[PDB]
């Protein structure tokens, strides 16, 4: 049985991921770019990580 | 050096110019007490000193301070000009006799096209139809003569200005003789009007004089169209337009609408904007059920009176301490204006007649009252309140919006690419979503749950789309202005309006900015950039160099248009382009099923989006393109930025020794902290937010939804399955759904902070208002007249170009025929405005004086002797009818009255000339062509065949236009004359990427000829595929754009002036293009041909083939030579013993069929696709800019499969434009299954689809059947392809079914179309014997290098498979 | 198992029931217009009281409170109504159009 | 099983405290490790294609 | 079986705790708190570039 009570945990535990992740994107606003923080909240992305590899060479 | 001033309103009526000018002229605050009036009085502008110092206006100002004359605001003078009638007994005779002549010559010109058509359809004036019309239109009505008289006087005051201001600079026209009792002083920089009998004066911008001229034109055109229509509808009740206006009620409707603009001043346009509101309600009152019409009408009478209260409250606010203080009427303060407004709306109601045809065309009434002087500061003061405001969201309503966007993207990839977008965050999901991911499918919206649109919001992606690593110069360059950077922003204000510490600051800041940044137009920003390279957009985008940047302003200018410095304009255009290339494919909306429609308007819709409500979805796009902050640039950057009204006459007050405007104090017209939502920018992005959010509303409401969005409107149609309670009717259930779902749409838009007010949204059952046009029962109720209004002498030109004016009068006067469904009302209205533009307005051209008219006088004298005509006026009847391709006067060939596109223009230019010559030569167009006792048609064709062969550069000219003839046998387009003038300029531009190209361009134009010259059977559309593949095409688009500016020789010398060098070349072009008809039809025994053309057994498509070949001296030209459907089809009305042809039949029941709908699917006629297989590769890995280069290369692989050298030709192309070896690129090419690239190929030079010269809805009345033709076409041509398009054989049928009704007042039950088989030739694909010049191919690619689409790196090729 | 699981599903309800009752207030201009102010996350009753005491700068604030609550506001109930009422000047004007 | 669910209860007792702190804070090294793990889990996907090159 | 589920669940409870560790430091305002995050990304680029220089 216990998987069935645990699926009822996971579909709530992942609903929390959506809410908190939307709060991270929404919190990464104009005044994060004023402070130059933004990329630390949302993480580095392919076209800039790729650029850092050209600087590595 | 010369300035040429505008001929029509373009841009805006500048309020702060009228204020700045009038406030200085009178030395007191004129339109408003805001800062422009104070600075214009402190330190006047030299452009205005030169007005005030005139010995006339210095007298008027002395008379004003003596108090004998009274000061008024320009909408007062709009009413005085429009409700003016004056007659001298000779003056009213002359203005009548001129309009009687213009009408007589327009009917005597139109007669030859009607005699051509009525003789074809077998149905001083010849056709008795126009002879009856000429008896009817013989006396013009007094309400029309008054609008033509005022138009002629305001056009004369303007043409007497513009032609003198070309002849000498700084000229101010002073005129009290032309329009009676008025005195105008008129200048490029300002206007003054005085009325002596009424003792009143106005001061206004030049653009307002253009506006009174264009209002008098707009009303002249409404009275011409509706008088022509009312005379046509007196002869046959189906021959004129759809509507049925009574004109005295139109002329009162105009004079009442100017009289509300007299009362309410400039603020009266707030009420005129709600004419849309009232006309929508009269439409809804006819068509909708009670619960919808009663509700709309009540919500509309709220809008009209909130706008009149707002007009009064604003008017009495601004006027308070101005010189206008005593100029607002007792009818405002006592409220009697409600009576006037009731008379105005009671006139709209009476004009609309409860007839849905009047009420769709009566949208012209929106445009016919002039334009508001838009206060360039108040339009910001009323918007900062919406954009500084804090917004509150539930974290659930954010999450469900981000999740709805991600759901549309997962549904997007799974539809298009058979995959999910690759996830960095898949470990978020629950098992019943991991199952959808691993099976690569999705829940449908009925399977979807609002808890699902939470857990989907938590996903993050991996990079699937890619940014172009080079600037697309054609996306990024356009003619229009741009803002200086922040520290130079003060250069947008005229130097006298700036304090000393700005003047002597900016003259030391120009010394630390590059020549690009100073330039303040987009062209010059690029052309001056001597450190440009193609990567330097991408290399700022991934580097985030727009975040917190010290050069940033947003500059607002004349409805506000918003612009910013070039580095940010690039980021905006790229952020908008990548959504268009890659994301719009996911959002293509860009017991009883109770049914509802809701409509919403997106004027406010930008100002509502803060960061948190649009960056959430934009961060999904920043993930998918792999870049931080590209699509979210707008809200991340602009909050840090001061927003300035930078209109020239609208400076801020600047405190002493402030120079950096992030430290200028906020004020009317300058503010900070705009929390995103700039107008037009990110419009494609917020359309993705609207469509996303609507698929969350549809989940919460548990109803099916369909959405359509374009520009400023969204339209939504909703179905909910419901079980009906007793006594409830379908209409009552539809209205309850509309209210339950409107309640939900308001709730969820407020749930994303977008407050809504019922002015912008309304509910309906089945009435729709897409694309400004009205559909009821799926019948099109056109807005035709609203398009036509501004038709007149110099429209849409540069340098008042005679050829572009003629073509654009033609282009607009088609809307009476393609939407308005009346051919003869298009002809007569067009032949008024063409006869006026030729026989009257060429006597006083701005640049040329008599010289263009003296050159028509020799063309007419030449036509007279060539055709043995009896008078120079009837030589003009002929000039006005034969086509522009032969240097004639007629812009709309007789083919395009039946099908909107032809595969060949020349055969239609020849057939149009054949048909018209029947008028003079008394041929019959139904019969086979024959000998007759005059040669004049044969003699015309003899001069079309027989000319001296002077081909030059005969391949590159067929590359750049596959239809073209050359050998000086066609009129020369603005682009081909000016390409040398542009390249001689660009070869002096500091930008290397333009300079090296333009230095080599005139040698690349030789190599791009000599590449192909050896290949034997020339196929012009195949040449065009080679042309569009080679890098020279993107380099040519730039030259072709820049060749269409005014002032070409002066582009990068910073003047609005035009160099006399360009007046000389434009005069050379116009004077050759007019006289062309004396070179095309020489008198010289027709190149000594003492036998004139035998037209017994002649085929007009074979003559057209021989001429296009002779004109190049090419031995064979292939594929372009397709026949004229209108000449091959004989038309008959009963099936004889022939039992053959294409049969078109009425499936509608009744005898008339205009304005009624049939049982058949509608028709647009679509051309059998270039049948191909797409190979298995990761499609999204390749940018559109090279994914279309692969299809051009694939076209060359199957078109030119047969050449002597296919392998080297594709190798040096593929190593050039793709950067791959041929056998490794061949994997990516579509493989083409169709046999015959002559009959089925796609390129810009070949029509994609072939609509009929009928509105689409009406095609439903008819059914079409080609079975009887297919017998003779199969077994005269051996089941092989034939040089014809059946799509135009059908579209000619469906339009002939409409035009035959209009002329006879019955829609005939059946028509049969029988081919003249002489016009039909086998379309066999040839072996392209000959060798491509592979060195000349390499030279084109090398000299061009900078313009190449990006090369496929092996880094990109492995990922692509 | 259940005696340990009781502790967990309770704490997922005490998280998720807070997240469904969080209000996000946009970034905006600071008080007395000196620079931007940073985007703020609060419980529904705490953000309703910030609008309530005028601590955050906004317009139609009665509707912002009433819409952040699970409630229907008077200006929305006026507009989203079945029948829409004539204001006094339009209620004069209509008589002339009859 | 027991220790798994007590470990889950303990990690949840931090998450309630962090979330309550976030609401009060309206008026780091674990994050630098969030980004240092993700940016090199990303970087290996570029190196995988640069090995196929 | 729970032997798989309770390690899926443990990693969701790691990423939640990492997201909250982003938000609770982004919620801080002073110049020192806004500095220590920027110089950590400048350090992280210097550690990423020196990592990829090995390979």
């Amino acid at each position: 049985n216990i998987t069935a009570r645990l699926d009822r945990i996971d579909e709530k535990l992942s609903e929390i991921l959506g809410m908190l992740h939307t709060l991270v994107v929404a919190s990464a606003g104009p005044t994060s770019a004023r402070d130059g923080i933004r990329d630390a909240m949302i993480g580095l992305r392919e076209e800039m990580i790729e650029k850092i590899r050209t600087e590595a060479l | 050096n010369v300035y040429l001033t505008d001929s029509y309103l373009k841009g805006v009526i500048s309020f702060s110019e009228c204020n700045a000018l009038g406030s200085y002229i009178f030395n007191g605050p004129y339109l408003k007490n805001d800062y422009t009036n104070l600075i214009s009085r402190q330190n006047p502008l030299i452009e205005h000193m030169n007005l005030k110092k005139l010995n006339i206006t210095q007298s008027l100002i002395s008379k004003y301070h003596k108090g004998e004359i009274k000061l008024e605001e320009p909408t007062y003078f709009q009413s005085l000009l429009m409700t003016y009638k004056s007659m001298t007994s000779s003056e009213q005779i002359a203005t009548t006799n001129l309009l009687k002549k213009i009408i007589r010559r327009a009917i005597e010109i139109s007669d030859v096209k009607v005699y051509a058509i009525l003789n074809k359809l077998g149905l001083t004036i010849k056709t008795t139809l126009l002879k009856k019309l000429m008896c009817s239109m013989q006396h013009p009505p007094s309400w029309l003569i008054h609008w033509f008289n005022l138009y002629t006087k305001l056009n004369n005051i303007l043409t007497q200005y513009r032609s003198n201001e070309v002849k000498n600079h700084g000229f101010t026209l002073i005129d009290n003789q032309t329009l009676s009792g008025f005195q105008f002083i008129l200048n490029q920089y300002g206007c003054i009007v005085y009325h002596k009998e009424l003792k009143r004066i106005t001061v206004t911008t030049y653009n307002q004089f253009l506006t009174w001229k264009d209002i008098s034109l707009s009303r002249l055109n409404v009275c011409l169209i509706t008088w022509i229509s009312n005379c046509l509808n007196t002869l046959n009740k189906s021959l004129g337009l759809r509507c049925g206006f009574n004109n005295v009620i139109l002329t009162q409707l105009f004079l009442y609408g100017d009289c509300i603009l007299k009362l309410f001043h400039n603020e009266g346009f707030y009420i005129i904007k709600e004419v849309e509101g009232f006309i929508m309600s009269l439409i809804l009152n006819i068509t909708e059920e009670d619960q919808f019409r009663k509700r709309f009408y009540n919500s509309m009478l709220n809008n009209i009176t909130d706008a009149a209260n707002k007009a009064q409250k604003n008017l009495l606010s601004r006027v308070c301490h101005t010189l206008l203080d005593k100029t607002v009427s007792d009818n405002i303060i006592n409220g009697r204006w409600i009576i006037l407004l009731s008379k105005f709306l009671k006139l709209i109601k009476l004009a609309g007649d409860n007839n849905l045809n009047n009420l769709s065309e009566l949208y012209f009434l929106f445009r016919i009252f002039g334009h508001p002087m838009v206060d360039e500061r108040q339009a910001m003061d009323a918007v900062k309140i919406n954009c500084n405001e804090t917004k509150f969201y539930l974290l659930s309503s954010l999450s469900m919006l981000r999740g709805a966007f991600i759901y549309r993207i997962i549904k997007g990839f799974v539809n298009n690419y058979n995959r999910w977008p690759t996830l960095r965050n898949a470990i978020v999901l629950p098992l019943r979503w991991l199952t959808y991911y691993k099976l690569n499918t999705y829940p449908s919206l009925l399977e979807l749950t609002e808890r699902d649109l939470i857990v989907l919001s938590g996903l993050r992606f991996y990079r699937e789309f890619r940014l172009p690593k080079k600037v697309d110069l054609e996306m990024i360059i356009n003619d229009k202005a741009i803002s200086p950077p922040k520290n130079l922003i003060w250069t947008s204000f005229p130097r006298n309006y700036m304090p000393s510490h700005i003047q002597n600051y900016i003259e030391h800041e120009k010394l630390k900015f590059s020549e690009s940044d100073k330039s303040r137009r987009v062209l010059e920003y690029y052309l001056r950039d001597n450190k440009f390279n193609e990567c330097d957009l991408y290399n700022c985008v991934v580097n985030q160099s727009y975040l917190n940047n010290p050069n940033h302003v947003v500059s607002l200018t004349g409805r506000m248009f918003a612009m910013q410095p070039g580095m940010f304009r690039q980021v905006q255009i790229l952020a908008e382009k990548m959504i268009a290339e890659n994301i719009l494919q996911f959002f293509p909306e860009s017991n009883y099923i109770s049914k509802c429609s809701i409509i919403t308007d997106l004027s406010k819709f930008n100002q509502a989006f803060r960061y948190e409500t649009s960056c959430i979805c934009s961060d999904v796009l920043d993930e998918l393109h792999g870049v931080q902050s590209l699509f979210s640039w707008l809200h991340l950057t602009i909050p840090h930025v001061t927003i300035i009204c930078t209109y020239r006459h609208a400076p801020p007050y600047i405190g002493d020794h402030i120079v950096d405007l992030n430290n200028v104090d906020e004020q009317s017209g300058l503010y900070r902290y705009h929390m995103g939502g700039i107008e037009g920018w990110c419009q494609k992005l917020w359309t993705i937010e609207a469509i996303s959010l609507l698929d969350l509303i549809s989940l919460k409401g548990k109803f099916s939804i369909t959405a359509l969005i374009n520009g400023d409107n969204q339209s939504i149609d909703i179905s909910k399955p419901i079980r009906l309670m007793e006594g409830q009717t379908h209409a009552q259930a539809d209205y309850l759904l509309a209210l339950n779902s409107l309640k939900l749409l308001y709730k969820e838009y407020a749930g994303i902070g977008h407050k809504l007010k019922g002015t912008e949204t309304y509910i309906s059952r089945d009435m729709q208002f897409m694309s400004k046009t009205i559909q009821h029962n799926g019948v099109y109720y056109p807005a035709s007249i609203k398009k036509v209004l501004r038709v007149g002498p110099w429209i849409n030109t540069i340098l008042d170009d005679f050829k572009v004016s003629l073509e654009s009068i033609g282009s607009l006067t088609q809307e009476l025929e393609y939407r308005g469904e009346s051919l003869l009302c298009s002809l007569i209205f067009r032949n008024v405005w063409l006869y006026n533009q030729i026989a009257l307005q060429l006597k006083n051209h701005a640049l040329c004086n008599n010289k263009l008219y003296l050159d028509i006088l020799k063309v007419l004298k030449h036509l007279k002797t060539f055709f043995n005509l009896d008078n120079i006026d009837t030589a003009l009847t002929l000039y006005m009818n034969l086509p522009m391709l032969f240097g004639g006067g007629d812009p709309n060939l007789l083919y395009r009255s039946f099908y909107r596109r032809t595969p060949d223009f020349l055969t239609e230019a020849i057939v149009h000339s054949v048909f018209i010559l029947s008028y003079y030569t008394n041929h019959d167009l139904k019969d086979k062509l024959q000998d007759l006792s005059d040669d004049r048609l044969n003699k015309f064709l003899t001069c079309i065949i027989t000319f001296d062969k002077n081909p030059n550069a005969e391949f590159v000219t067929l590359m750049r236009d596959p239809q073209a003839l050359g050998s000086e046998r066609q009129a020369k387009i603005t682009s081909e004359i000016n390409r040398l003038a542009v390249t001689e300029v660009l070869s002096t531009a500091p930008n290397k990427i333009f300079s090296k190209s333009a230095q080599h361009y005139t040698t690349t134009e030789i190599d791009l000829n000599d590449i192909m010259q050896n290949i034997e059977p020339t196929y012009p559309h195949g040449l065009r595929v080679v042309y569009e593949s080679l890098p020279f095409y993107k380099a040519e688009k730039i030259v072709n754009l820049i060749s269409g500016t005014k002032s070409i020789t002066n582009i990068l010398e910073k003047t609005s002036a035009i160099d006399l060098t360009d007046i000389d070349r434009a005069t050379e072009m116009m004077r050759k293009n007019i006289t062309l008809l004396i070179r095309i039809l020489p008198l010289d025994c027709n190149r000594d041909k003492r036998e004139i053309l035998s037209m017994e057994n002649l085929s007009i498509t074979e003559l057209s083939k021989y001429v296009r070949e002779r004109s190049w001296s090419l031995s064979n030209i292939v594929g372009v030579t397709s026949p004229s459907i209108m000449y091959t089809m004989d038309i008959k009305y009963t099936t004889s013993t022939i039992s053959s042809g294409i049969i078109i039949e009425k499936y509608n029941v009744n005898s008339l069929t205009r304005g009624e709908r049939g049982p058949t699917k509608p028709w647009v006629g679509s051309s059998t696709q270039e049948k191909k297989t797409m190979p298995v590769y990761n499609r999204q890995v390749l940018t559109k800019k090279q994914r279309d280069q692969i299809d051009l290369l694939a076209k060359l692989d199957w078109v030119y499969a047969s050449i002597d050298n296919k392998d080297e030709f594709m190798e040096e192309l593929s190593i050039g434009t793709l950067g791959l070896t041929y056998e490794k690129a061949k994997k990516l090419f579509p493989q083409y299954l169709s046999v015959n690239y002559l009959h089925r190929l796609t390129v810009s030079s070949r029509p994609c689809e072939f609509p009929a010269s009928i509105p689409a809805y009406r095609t439903t009345n008819y059914h079409f059947d080609t079975s009887p033709i297919n017998r003779i076409l199969t077994e005269k041509y051996g089941d092989e392809d034939i040089d014809i398009v059946f799509q135009n054989c059908i579209s000619f049928g469906l339009s002939l079914m409409s035009v035959v009704e209009q002329f006879t007042n019955v829609c005939p039950n059946r028509i049969i179309l029988i081919p003249k088989l002489n016009e039909i030739h086998l379309m066999k694909p040839p072996i392209f014997t000959g060798d491509v010049d592979i060195h000349k191919l390499k030279q084109v690619i090398q000299k061009q290098h900078m313009f190449l689409p990006d090369k496929i790196s092996l880094t990109q090729y492995v990922e692509l498979f």
